[PDB]
């Protein structure tokens, strides 16, 4: 439903992350809506339109 | 996910003198087999040796090599060896690791090791108890005699005595292939030859239901009125028992034939083994040869 | 030969500049054709170009579906092409609802003709039908074309992305607890036989095993029924003869991390099947076993 | 002997699409983009007396 | 650079009618006995292998251990020829007696039937490209042909061979010759009936004897019905080293019909001309 | 669906407007692919969000 995309390409701020438990268990557990994980490399984020 | 590798590195964790290292050295181009693939893997899941087990059955270690995927050895280095997945169709240089003779252009099996000559070959890595199994690299005649021999020693132990059960094992073990002497190692007659019998007893059960009285005819017409060696010694097999066809149908035997001929391929697969390289080169001492490969 | 041509290390396809833009270079003239960049140069993959008939592309407008080649039987169109999900209505591995629903979406003059044209002769289904392999994209039309590749991944132009491989969920079949890393894909189709006419079985294996004899020895434990059907009609129905209790062909591989479940939409009704993400294809024969 | 007197091709005429007439009806534009385009659309406004 | 390619030069003298001949063939499928670099044109083609007493069988045969490659380029003094690897796709032309269409599966053969460079006294004899399913119905036509060779005497069985010769493919009709010349049967064919018939009287007796005694231990129901069914056929009509002479028998005359029995695809097609005399098609083997 | 708020809103191109024919019997007579149609002052375009 976010436009993942988007959030690849566009500039982004840099900040030290703090999750009290692991991120994949914070993942996994649903600590956030609008999650979404891949692994290796995807390339849709090249496809413009 | 993660890709297949092509390219494996095996280490050692057992440490290597220099005559281990220097045995190593000699066996690049060499087929190794592997039960799983990763970028680094240990030395223990490196051979056949894995697989050693107190069934110590010919015919199981003939099954669980079938399910190995096959590797070339690349260049050594110090306690580091690299191995190379081959690719259907391409060309490579192989090693002949085995006493069997090549020849230009035969087709080559892989197939667990069988014992010959004064049997003290097994210099191969032995290193806390662990030692270095590869199986033999033979060209299909070989193949297919061994084969041959494991099911009919099957076939003919239902029923028979047990002392001529030894002699026709005894007899049937030894092969002489292109002028050298093989025997198979424990010819052990359990569930994995039992399978095989079963279905060779169905596809023979169903060519001789199929086949039409013109095929079963043939051999006894021809006898009548050809004489040649082939023919005397084909005839002394059979059962010791003008005119006209009494039915033709060309039709039916064009059916008849095509079902028979799906029964025969049935048959011939229990003893044809998979041709995992074809040869078109020979160094002169029989040491290396050029290969495709496939499979 | 010198020792500098022996030590040269070959020429990279990307570095030297196509034979457009050398012939270009040569006589410094301009063109209007953009032609530094040469689209699908670099695609290893091998693909064919289909034509077929507006009534048969159904379900096949996505990317993914395996694409057959049946004989009618006929001069006329002498070949169909027809996807596996047409298959799917004549197999009775299908569920009655899903026969439904996909029976109703194939509702045109078309693909009724293939199934009429499949069941009217007296050989049997794997004899009737080749194999091209997995299609990957669309022009609608009255006839439409299809483009297929027999040999390599799916993807589109710029290989941006990689289009999987579509099963039905009732033809798909594991034999495995734990899945090896490295999967083969075989097509099976058994026969039945039964009193009146045989009844087709199709299904889509996914298997870790490469071997021919021992994938053959579990495929004959998992269809120990139809063998003994088989001997069954030998025994009681001479002068019927039958080959084979079923046919086996390689297509493919992937790895196991990529097969997942899914849903396909078309005209608003949902089938579902299961989607091997970087299936590539490579085609064998049809092997038959009994 | 036989001879031969010459030997000649087709000297083709060019055509180009900014000099027909037809091109009067036309606004040609060029758009290095237009492969990344989806739809493209106009909007009217109109209020009556 | 170049591409690998074999080189063949012609031990004879050319005319300008023999090269211009030769680049009509410019992706016709050859045959070579061994892969080597530099090579004499009397290795090309079947030629080699022609013989007065042997007939298709030994050649199909001998063509399973050749090595095929593809015409690549014409020149004077020499022929370039190009050995397809697998897994890529080339073109090949359709030098058979059938069209073909996309998706078809090619097998070569023999062949059976315009002659191509008589030189003084070589002929390039190029092999047939062919479907696979027109294959395996011209080796079975052929087998049964050559099993009527001793009734050859009496109308109804001359009546089935004139049948059995004649045979249709798509859009082409065309008959293939009898394997009886002379009424005799030539060696290779004569060896292939005789293994055929001994395979099936060796299977006929030694099958029962060894299913009675595993189908009491059977768990899957089917051998018993094997047995049953080997009884309706004995109702419709020995010192251990015999059994395992027969053995042995049955299976070596089993190997000797591999070549008649089964066959492997070297093509598949996909594209075809209208000129369909060529095609584009994946090379496997 | 298209929003017609932007539209009413944003900056508009002056434009001497030809329907050969009425403009409603043109559309009503459906000739233009999407329409909106309202009657008085319609407070949509205000409740920008």
């Amino acid at each position: 439903m976010e436009n993942w995309s988007a959030l690849e390409l566009l500039p982004k701020v840099g900040i030290p992350t703090d999750f009290l438990t692991h991120v994949k268990t914070s993942a996994g557990e649903e600590m956030f809506e609008a999650l979404r994980i891949y692994y290796g490399d995807d390339p849709e984020r090249y496809n413009i339109h | 996910m993660a890709a297949m590798e092509a390219n494996i590195f095996c280490t050692f964790d057992h440490k290597l003198s220099i005559a281990d290292v220097g045995k190593l050295t000699k066996l690049v181009a060499a087929v190794v087999p592997i039960p799983q693939r990763l970028h680094l893997i240990k030395h223990y899941q490196l051979g056949l040796h894995q697989f050693v087990d107190h069934t110590r059955g010919y015919v199981r270690l003939r099954g669980l090599l079938r399910n190995m995927t096959l590797t070339l050895m690349r260049r050594v280095e110090g306690n580091q060896i690299l191995l190379h997945v081959p690719t259907h169709g391409l060309l490579y240089t192989v090693l002949n690791t085995g006493p069997v003779t090549w020849e230009k252009g035969d087709a080559l099996c892989v197939l667990p090791p069988l014992f010959h000559g004064p049997l003290a070959r097994e210099n191969l890595l032995t290193l806390g108890q662990w030692e270095l199994v590869l199986p033999w690299i033979v060209p299909m005649p070989l193949a297919l005699e061994i084969n041959q021999r494991l099911l009919i020693m099957g076939l003919f132990s239902l029923d028979r005595s047990y002392e001529e059960v030894k002699a026709a094992v005894q007899q049937l073990q030894t092969i002489t292939f292109r002028d050298a002497t093989f025997t198979i190692p424990d010819p052990v007659i359990d569930q994995h030859l039992l399978i095989d019998m079963k279905t060779a007893c169905l596809s023979m059960s169903m060519v001789a239901n199929l086949a039409s009285e013109l095929t079963m005819t043939y051999v006894r017409k021809l006898a009548l009125e050809d004489s040649s060696m082939l023919l005397v010694k084909c005839q002394e097999l059979l059962m010791r028992l003008p005119a006209r066809p009494q039915h033709v149908s060309p039709d039916d035997e064009i059916a008849r034939l095509s079902a028979l001929f799906v029964m025969l391929r049935q048959l011939d697969d229990l003893i044809r083994e998979q041709v995992v390289f074809t040869v078109c080169d020979v160094s002169p001492d029989n040491k290396s040869a050029t290969c495709i490969f496939k499979g | 030969m010198d020792a500098r041509a022996v030590a040269k290390r070959p020429r990279d396809p990307a570095d030297e500049d196509n034979e457009l833009v050398t012939a270009l270079k040569a006589k410094r003239e301009v063109n209007t054709i953009s032609v530094r960049y040469l689209y699908h140069a670099d695609h290893q993959a091998l693909t064919a170009r289909f034509f077929v008939p507006e009534g048969l592309v159904e379900f096949e407008a996505q990317p993914g579906a395996l694409l057959i080649r049946m004989e009618t039987g006929c001069d006329s169109p002498r070949h169909l092409y027809i996807s596996l999900y047409l298959l799917g209505i004549r197999a009775s591995n299908v569920s009655a609802s899903t026969r439904c629903l996909l029976e109703s979406v194939y509702t045109a003059s078309a693909a009724r003709a293939a199934l009429q044209w499949l069941d009217l002769g007296p050989h049997l289904l794997h004899r009737r039908l080749e194999t091209l392999g997995c299609v990957k994209t669309v022009s609608l039309g009255i006839t439409s074309l299809l483009t297929c590749v027999m040999r390599g991944y799916l993807y589109n132009t710029l290989k941006t992305e990689v289009f999987a491989l579509m099963i039905p969920k009732d033809m798909y079949l594991t034999w495995e607890e734990t899945r090896g890393r490295l999967q083969y894909v075989y097509l099976i189709i058994v026969y039945d036989y039964d009193g009146p006419e045989t009844r087709p079985g199709i299904y889509v294996l996914t298997s870790s095993i490469a071997h021919w004899q021992t994938l053959v020895d579990v495929a004959r434990g998992k269809f120990a029924r139809e063998r003994c059907s088989f001997v069954n009609r030998r025994i009681t129905r001479p002068r019927q003869i039958p080959l084979c209790t079923g046919v086996i062909q390689k297509l493919g591989w992937c790895l196991a991390d990529d097969i997942h479940t899914s849903f396909l939409v078309h005209k608003e009704l949902k089938l579902s099947v299961v989607r091997l993400d970087n299936f590539s294809v490579e085609l064998g024969d049809f092997r038959e076993f009994v | 002997f036989e001879a031969i007197f010459g030997t000649f091709c087709n000297r083709l005429e060019w055509v180009y699409f900014l000099t027909s007439g037809l091109a009067a009806a036309a606004h040609a534009i060029k758009f290095h983009d237009l492969n990344k385009l989806t739809t493209g659309k106009m909007l009217f406004h109109v209020q009556v007396p």
